[PDB]
């Protein structure tokens, strides 16, 4: 059957994408080396940077490839447990469909498996009835001393705790996006400094303008042209027409005067400048006029922060100069410069009115690698907070929740109908290599380590599994290593519509 | 326990014979040597922990 | 032989740098480029000369240096 023979090639390239990333599998696992065309290797032992890295090709693999992405975007972490799972889903499938299942029949009971796995999972976790200060402190410290990232967690956390609590502190259903809470770098400083601050903060621009400080400073977004208009040259008339470039440039000076006058009728305080590549530059002398009444201006700020700022400030887009309006402005408490944290000049501000209360984590450091450790420590650490947020839980991780889950969902199974049980009964043994892996990236035989679990959690002790600071199976209390379960479900519910898709293909076809 | 003197009997570098190497013979510092085990079983964990080229 | 890939590599190495490991060890000589002919016998001047064409020995080497 041609189809079929399609179907079974592009569960093969999950195959081998899901081989490829399965030994790289928590804390333990091994490392992996990249070799590329540009004449050297990597050593990585992440499995979402190795399937960045990776030069993928297959359809199937750019689908489990997308889906490690999914996973990274949408959840704190657990890409390389989300791939291996979706591999020995795939795993299953082939099995069951040389029992002859038909895909359809084995879409619908992932559903049914899914379902359950969630509902599991909801009946795994502990209410971590996360409401305060310290309730998230203790999940956060928990969560991050159960991972690899030790060093500094319990230093730079608390503050991202702190800002990610005080933007939304109820219980919200939905949590603050890392839209919502952008990182700035700063490669002066330390590593205690580091700070979150509200509103914004961002390398020097303005100079001569007062820059000491500014109460109640007016932000203006700009988006149009302040100098002279562009061309071929940078006149119409010959370069070379001594005379004239200053008889007309006599008048285009006051033609920039009326914008730099027409902003300080608008009201403005400060300014704030798009990015430049894509329209003309400004002339300084404009900023020499607009700084004699005490205005200053910011500019070359990236287009993702400008519409970051503006909706945090109050402040919708600027097109052009005709739109007068005082309201145009935001209304920052503080304008002011921060000077002895470092070389460099820090334009911070703060203050102003917003529909929320907006944090930034000022990151901090010695090093460009110490920058890039702190900034993907901060990362790791808001993502995890933010799901664990999205849904209250603190399950063990380690092999426990899909240990569990084969279990109760093996007997569901059991008592299911039609082929779906049977495959729902698949979907727990393709689910046990995540245990299995992590056995065999340990140094207990995967086997032996895998029916000792099943065996733990149908004996009661619903959370067992392998940890970090050994080997053994030691996870009934203390140094068991635990998650939000919302990372685990997001796994099984991503990996199970990525199977969904995968077999539901017949064909690939070009255009 | 009694030949604890003898904890430091090494080959001669320049020789073929084993010799107390405090009485007489050569000496070298014990940080270098310790950095050198331990940087040789970091390199052996790094090399090691390779699995495929991909 | 995928991991005996890497351990041959360095094992390779390590046979190379080995017949000098002494004060009284041979001399090797190591020709980067055509007719640069050197003999040392210090093992780390080679180490930082040897071009090595294995990652393996590449990040072993760098290690060592």
């Amino acid at each position: 059957d041609k189809p079929a023979q399609i179907r079974f090639s592009n569960i093969s390239a999950a195959k081998a994408v899901a081989d490829a990333i399965r030994t790289s599998l928590g804390p333990k696992g091994m490392d992996k080396m990249i070799q590329d065309g540009k004449g050297d290797v990597t050593i990585t032992n992440d499995g979402a940077t190795i399937l960045k890295q990776m030069q993928v090709l297959h359809p199937a693999a750019r689908m489990l490839v997308e889906l490690s992405k999914a996973q990274d975007i949408e959840a704190g972490d657990g890409t390389t447990s989300v791939v291996i799972i979706a591999g020995s889903l795939l795993d299953s499938c082939t099995k069951l469909l040389q029992k002859g299942i038909h895909p359809t029949i084995i879409s619908e009971s992932f559903q049914k498996a899914l379902e359950k796995g969630i509902e599991i999972l909801t009946d795994m976790s502990r209410p971590v009835e996360l409401s305060d200060r310290e309730t998230l402190l203790n999940s956060a410290t928990t969560s991050l001393n159960s991972k690899v990232v030790s060093q500094y967690s319990s230093l730079l956390s608390p503050m991202s705790v702190n800002a990610v609590m005080k933007v939304i502190d109820p219980a919200t259903a939905t949590s603050v996006d890392l839209r919502d809470i952008k990182i700035v770098k700063k490669l002066g400083g330390t590593i205690d400094d580091c700070e979150l601050v509200e509103g914004l903060v961002l390398t020097q621009k303005v100079s001569n303008s007062g820059i000491t400080r500014v109460e109640k400073a007016k932000i203006g977004l700009i988006q149009f042209c302040l100098s002279a208009p562009k061309t071929d040259m940078d006149n119409q008339i010959v370069v070379s027409d001594y005379a004239q470039m200053d008889r007309v440039l006599r008048e285009e000076r006051a033609y920039i005067l009326n914008l730099v006058k027409q902003i300080k009728k608008t009201g403005c305080n400060v300014l704030l400048i798009q990015k430049s590549i894509l329209r003309d530059a400004l002339s300084d002398l404009a900023l020499h006029f607009l700084n004699k009444m005490k205005i200053m201006v910011i500019k070359d700020i990236e287009r993702e922060d400008i519409e970051f700022i503006c909706k945090t400030i109050g402040t919708k887009p600027v097109a052009h100069i005709d739109q007068f309006t005082a309201d145009m402005l935001g209304s920052a408490e503080l304008a002011e410069e921060v000077n002895l944290n470092g070389s460099g000049k820090l334009l911070k501000i703060t203050g102003c009115a917003s529909p929320g209360k907006t944090v930034t984590i000022v990151v901090r450091g010695s090093n460009k690698l110490v920058i890039e450790e702190a900034e993907r420590s901060i990362h790791d650490a808001l993502c995890v907070i933010r799901c664990l947020v999205k849904k209250r839980a603190l399950i063990a991780g380690g092999g426990a929740p899909e240990i569990e889950l084969a279990l109760r969902l093996t007997e569901y199974s059991r008592t299911l109908s039609g082929m779906e049980s049977y495959c729902v009964r698949a979907f727990a043994d393709a689910m046990e290599v995540i245990p299995s892996t992590l056995a065999e990236n340990a140094g207990l035989n995967p086997i032996s380590t895998v029916t000792e679990l099943r065996n733990r959690h149908a004996q009661g002790e619903k959370t067992a599994g392998i940890n970090v600071r050994k080997g053994g199976i030691s996870n009934i209390l203390e140094e068991l290593v635990v998650q939000p379960l919302l990372v685990s479900v997001s796994a099984l519910t991503l990996a199970t519509e990525t199977v969904r898709s995968i077999l539901k293909i017949d064909d690939v076809v070009n255009t | 326990p009694e030949r604890k003197n003898l904890k430091w009997i090494g080959l001669d570098l320049s020789n073929g014979k084993p010799r107390d190497n405090k009485q007489a013979g050569v000496f070298e510092p014990t940080i270098v040597k310790v950095k050198s085990l331990k940087f040789a079983t970091e390199a052996a964990i790094t090399i090691l922990r390779i699995d495929d080229l991909i | 032989t995928i991991r005996s890939q890497n351990v041959m590599a360095a094992a390779s190495i390590a046979n190379i740098v080995k017949s000098s490991l002494g004060p009284v060890g041979l001399d090797k000589m190591l020709v980067d480029d055509i007719g640069d002919v050197t003999i040392t016998n210090d093992g780390a001047t080679i180490l930082k000369l040897l071009e090595v064409e294995h990652p393996a020995a590449k990040v072993l080497c760098e290690l060592a240096d």
